[PDB]
């Protein structure tokens, strides 16, 4: 799977 | 387990039984963990009572719609359950039917009574170069178990069954990615995010105002030109297939984990398809194509919000430079994404991306994408040596 990231 | 030494606490009951290096072990050799099997289990693994295997014919629009719905409602979410991937049905055809795709490798799980789709895993063939070896492998993607069927060991049976179906075709290695730490990553890459519509991103809590900044300041800071600057930029066309293949192949040689694409595979992965994959080539004053950029379309659902339902994200794919500076190329990638209506442009810190991430105002993300090899023991590598992007 790809993974969902967002700005930390 | 999303970080390395909290993965050190864990025991891995499933992965300890699989041909992968142990999380802690130092690897100095290169090769398979177990021999190629000359006798393979002929019968599918048993599923719990009331469920059945079903190979999905994605050429059937209703079954493809069933797969879209399964993933749309149950696939990957962020670390706070605010967004979920929304792979479109025609994107799924793109990712799941490249040259050499096989129908038995589109492996779904159905409820016997209702016929409802509740599980899925996929394999596609890929020739992979890893250090000094080229091996035919498969890429494993879209492992999904319905929320009402979780924590019942359906994911391990899915992995074993696709393994079995790949073994039957004479392939004994695979590559895959995941946002969690498992035994054992061959490389770790970090996602970075370049705001394109910072007000939407801030409204839906995708982004947050940086320290002592205001929404008005932020909108100015992230503004971009309205047209690209690179001379001769245009969308990729059929006549560009050979040079794009030539450009990609030679550029990838500097990294240690890369795809080895045929020209037919280059056509599939890069020929532009609206709302799926965009590829732009630089054709100079000589009529020569010298660079190209590409990014794919992967929106996400926004959960629990009354007005904003979807976030349109672009993902950096493969970017080859031989005469245009990579900073300039990616700058135009941001402009083209903005024009096409994306809210954010994402990229990993692999290949040479670290040379433009900070300078183009990318903000580092909270998500790591780990890269894994199945039945191949080799030393790990820094992200700058990973040259492979999946969907
Ligand atoms: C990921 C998912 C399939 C796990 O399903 P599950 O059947 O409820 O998980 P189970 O409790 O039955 O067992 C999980 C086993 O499969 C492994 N596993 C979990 N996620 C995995 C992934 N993306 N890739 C490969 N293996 C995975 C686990 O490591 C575990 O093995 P372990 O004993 O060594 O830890 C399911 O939760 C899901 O669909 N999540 C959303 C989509 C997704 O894939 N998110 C990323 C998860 S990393
Ligand atoms: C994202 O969905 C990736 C999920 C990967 C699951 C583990 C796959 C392990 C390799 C299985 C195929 C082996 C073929 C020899």
């Amino acid at each position: 799977a790809n993974c969902f990231s967002k700005p930390r | 387990a999303k970080t390395m030494e909290e993965a050190s606490k864990r025991s891995y009951q499933f992965w300890d039984t699989q041909p992968v290096p142990k999380l802690g072990e130092v690897v100095n050799t290169h090769g398979p963990v177990e021999p190629d099997k000359d006798n393979i289990r002929q019968e599918p693994y048993t599923l719990p009572q009331g469920f059945t295997w079903d190979a999905l014919d994605l050429g059937d629009r209703g079954v493809l719609k069933e797969l879209y719905t399964l993933l749309n409602e149950n696939y990957v979410e962020d670390d706070d359950n605010m967004f979920r991937f929304d792979y479109s049905p025609e994107f799924l055809l793109w990712a799941l039917r490249p040259p050499g795709w096989l129908p038995q490798w589109h492996c779904g799980v159905r409820v016997v009574s209702s016929r409802k789709l509740v599980g899925f895993i996929s394999a596609i063939p890929a020739n992979i170069h890893i250090y000094d070896t080229e091996k035919k492998m498969v890429e494993i993607n879209f492992l999904c178990v319905h929320k009402k069927l979780r924590s019942k060991r359906v994911a391990p049976v899915l992995i074993r069954e696709i393994t079995r179906r790949v073994h039957l075709e004479g392939i004994f290695q695979a590559v895959y990615t995941a946002g969690v730490v498992l035994p054992k990553p061959v490389g770790t890459c970090r996602y970075w995010h370049r705001s394109l519509n910072p007000r939407k991103l801030i409204e839906v809590k995708f982004s947050h105002l940086s320290r002592n900044m205001t929404m008005q300041r932020t909108m100015k800071l992230y503004r971009l030109p309205e047209t690209p600057k690179t001379a001769g930029l245009r969308p990729m066309e059929t006549k560009d297939i050979p040079v794009v293949h030539q450009l990609l192949t030679r550029y990838l040689k500097q990294f240690h984990l890369t795809p080895v694409m045929s020209q037919e595979e280059v056509e599939h992965w890069f020929y532009p398809q609206e709302n799926i994959i965009d590829t732009f080539v630089v054709e100079n004053a000589n009529g020569e194509v010298t660079d190209f950029l590409s990014f794919y379309t992967l929106p996400s659902t926004i959960m629990n919000h009354p007005t904003h339902k979807s976030l349109k994200a672009a993902y950096s794919f493969y970017n080859v430079h031989t005469q245009t500076p990579l900073l300039d190329l990616m700058s135009d990638a941001l402009v083209l994404a903005k024009m096409k209506g994306f809210d954010v442009f994402n990229a990993l810190d692999l290949m040479e991306n670290k040379t433009f991430l900070e300078k183009l105002k990318f903000g580092i993300g909270d998500g790591n994408l780990q890269y894994y090899l199945y039945n191949w023991k080799c030393p790990s590598m820094g992200a700058e040596k990973v040259g492979l992007v999946l969907q």
